[PDB]
């Protein structure tokens, strides 16, 4: 009665969270889901109590009436004084990144070419770029804009999916879960990574955690940062060392929502159970880790220092604020 | 209603 059900999306979530339910001694439990949007439903029903979501999900959840209870928080400089669960949220920043190599290509000559987003619906992958071009452009037509793409969560017959490529199989084409290839930061990294797109749309700590050995992985073990430039809305070109000049947004951490009527609850649960696994926490190393799996970011993002409490007790739109609120608004008409 | 508003 005391215990929380976590919502996993996909198989490999499903994985981890098995292991962290092992660890706690059943106080944590797991239900999974094929989508992020099902794992929302399935919290509704009662079935679930919470997960961790990007700020374009958070905006579906929080209409039915789910809210933020923690947020992810990261390592910072400016407020170091202050504990991590006690300390205000940065936001992370939204970035376009293309290969120097394509020279000549700039934010104003997008049109046409070929784009990898990490899910239709999510701030930095979709949210952001598609409401910036459908504005500039005055039309709706957003799945007309690129030539061809990889979005996950788009109609798998459509060219928002021509450019994904499912799991080891071929099958899950454009699902949006990990078994997606090209699915969220790491995946659409790693489609412009391997020339498959031109740009990608992702955040600046992406680019860093993939490139200059950061991650051993197969496809990224060579990746140099030089070899990446950031697309500036000016028009312009940039190293991806001039982010805070050069980004199309700050973006609202990923936090973990639940039905209010249960957030007290979850909230309690999930501050005992970083003391055990977080950063610093008791088991870390040797048991297990709340927020490491090898750069893929599963439950969590992998650069999360610690999950911090909110204050001000914020609704969902205070949450993510009301430039980001109407921005998502606005692009929704459209659809 | 799962997209509820
Ligand atoms: C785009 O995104 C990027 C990635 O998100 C981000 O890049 C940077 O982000 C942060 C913030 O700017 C950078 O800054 C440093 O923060 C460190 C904490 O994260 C801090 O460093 C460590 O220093 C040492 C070793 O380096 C260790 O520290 C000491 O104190 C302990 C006692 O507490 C003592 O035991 C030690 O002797 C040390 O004296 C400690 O840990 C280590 O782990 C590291 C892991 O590899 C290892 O390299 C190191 O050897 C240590 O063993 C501390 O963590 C520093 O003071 C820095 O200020 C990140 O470094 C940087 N990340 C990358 C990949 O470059 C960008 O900011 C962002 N850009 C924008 C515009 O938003
Ligand atoms: C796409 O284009 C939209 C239309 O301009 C942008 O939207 C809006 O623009 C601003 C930015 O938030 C909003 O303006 C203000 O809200 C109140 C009253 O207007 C003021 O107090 C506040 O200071 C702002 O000036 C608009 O409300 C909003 N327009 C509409 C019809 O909702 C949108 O930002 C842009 N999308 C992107 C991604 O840039
Ligand atoms: C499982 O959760 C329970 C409940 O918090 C933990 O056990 C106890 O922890 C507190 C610290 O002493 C006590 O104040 C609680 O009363 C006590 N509750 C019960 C039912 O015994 C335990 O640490 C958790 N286990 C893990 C590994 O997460
Ligand atoms: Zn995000
Ligand atoms: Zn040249
Ligand atoms: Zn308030």
């Amino acid at each position: 009665y005391t215990r929380v059900v976590w919502c996993a999306v996909g198989p490999e979530e499903q994985k981890k969270c098995q292991q962290w339910s092992q660890q706690s001694g059943q106080n944590v439990t797991c239900a999974t889901a094929s989508t992020t949007d099902d794992c929302i439903v399935l919290v509704l029903k009662g079935e679930a109590d919470a997960l961790n979501l990007d700020g374009g999900y958070i905006y579906t959840a929080g209409k039915c009436g789910l809210v933020p209870v923690l947020a992810e928080n990261r390592k910072s400089s400016k407020h170091s004084s202050l504990d991590c669960v006690l300390r205000p949220t940065e936001g992370y920043l939204a970035v376009a990144v293309v290969k120097k190599a394509n020279e000549g290509l700039t934010w104003n000559s997008l049109k046409d070419k070929k784009s990898c987003h990490t899910a239709v619906d999510r701030t930095a992958g979709w949210n952001i770029p598609m409401g910036l071009i459908v504005n500039q452009t005055g039309s709706c037509a957003f799945d007309e804009f690129f030539s061809q793409s990889c979005a996950p969560g788009a109609d798998p017959k459509s060219r928002l999916c021509a450019l994904c490529a499912g799991d080891d199989q071929g099958l899950d084409k454009c699902v949006p879960n990990s078994k997606e290839k090209y699915y969220g930061y790491t995946g659409a990294f790693r489609c412009l990574a391997e020339d498959v797109g031109d740009v990608a749309f992702v955040k600046n700590d992406t680019v860093w955690e993939n490139t200059n050995g950061e991650s051993t992985a197969d496809w990224a073990k060579n990746l140099k940062r030089e070899d990446f430039r950031l697309l500036c809305l000016d028009g312009t070109r940039k190293p991806v060392t001039e982010a805070q000049s050069c980004h199309l947004a700050v973006a609202p951490n990923h936090a973990v929502v639940s039905r209010s009527d249960r957030a007290a609850h979850v909230e309690q649960v999930l501050l005992h159970q970083q003391a055990l696994f977080g950063k610093n926490g008791k088991n870390c190393p040797d048991k297990f880790c709340l927020f490491k799996s090898e750069t893929k970011n599963l439950l969590f993002n992998d650069n999360t220092e610690c999950l911090a409490k909110l204050g001000g007790r914020p609704t969902y739109e205070e949450y993510l604020g009301t430039e980001y609120v109407t921005a998502i608004a606005n692009l929704k008409k459209c659809s | 209603l799962e997209a509820c508003a």
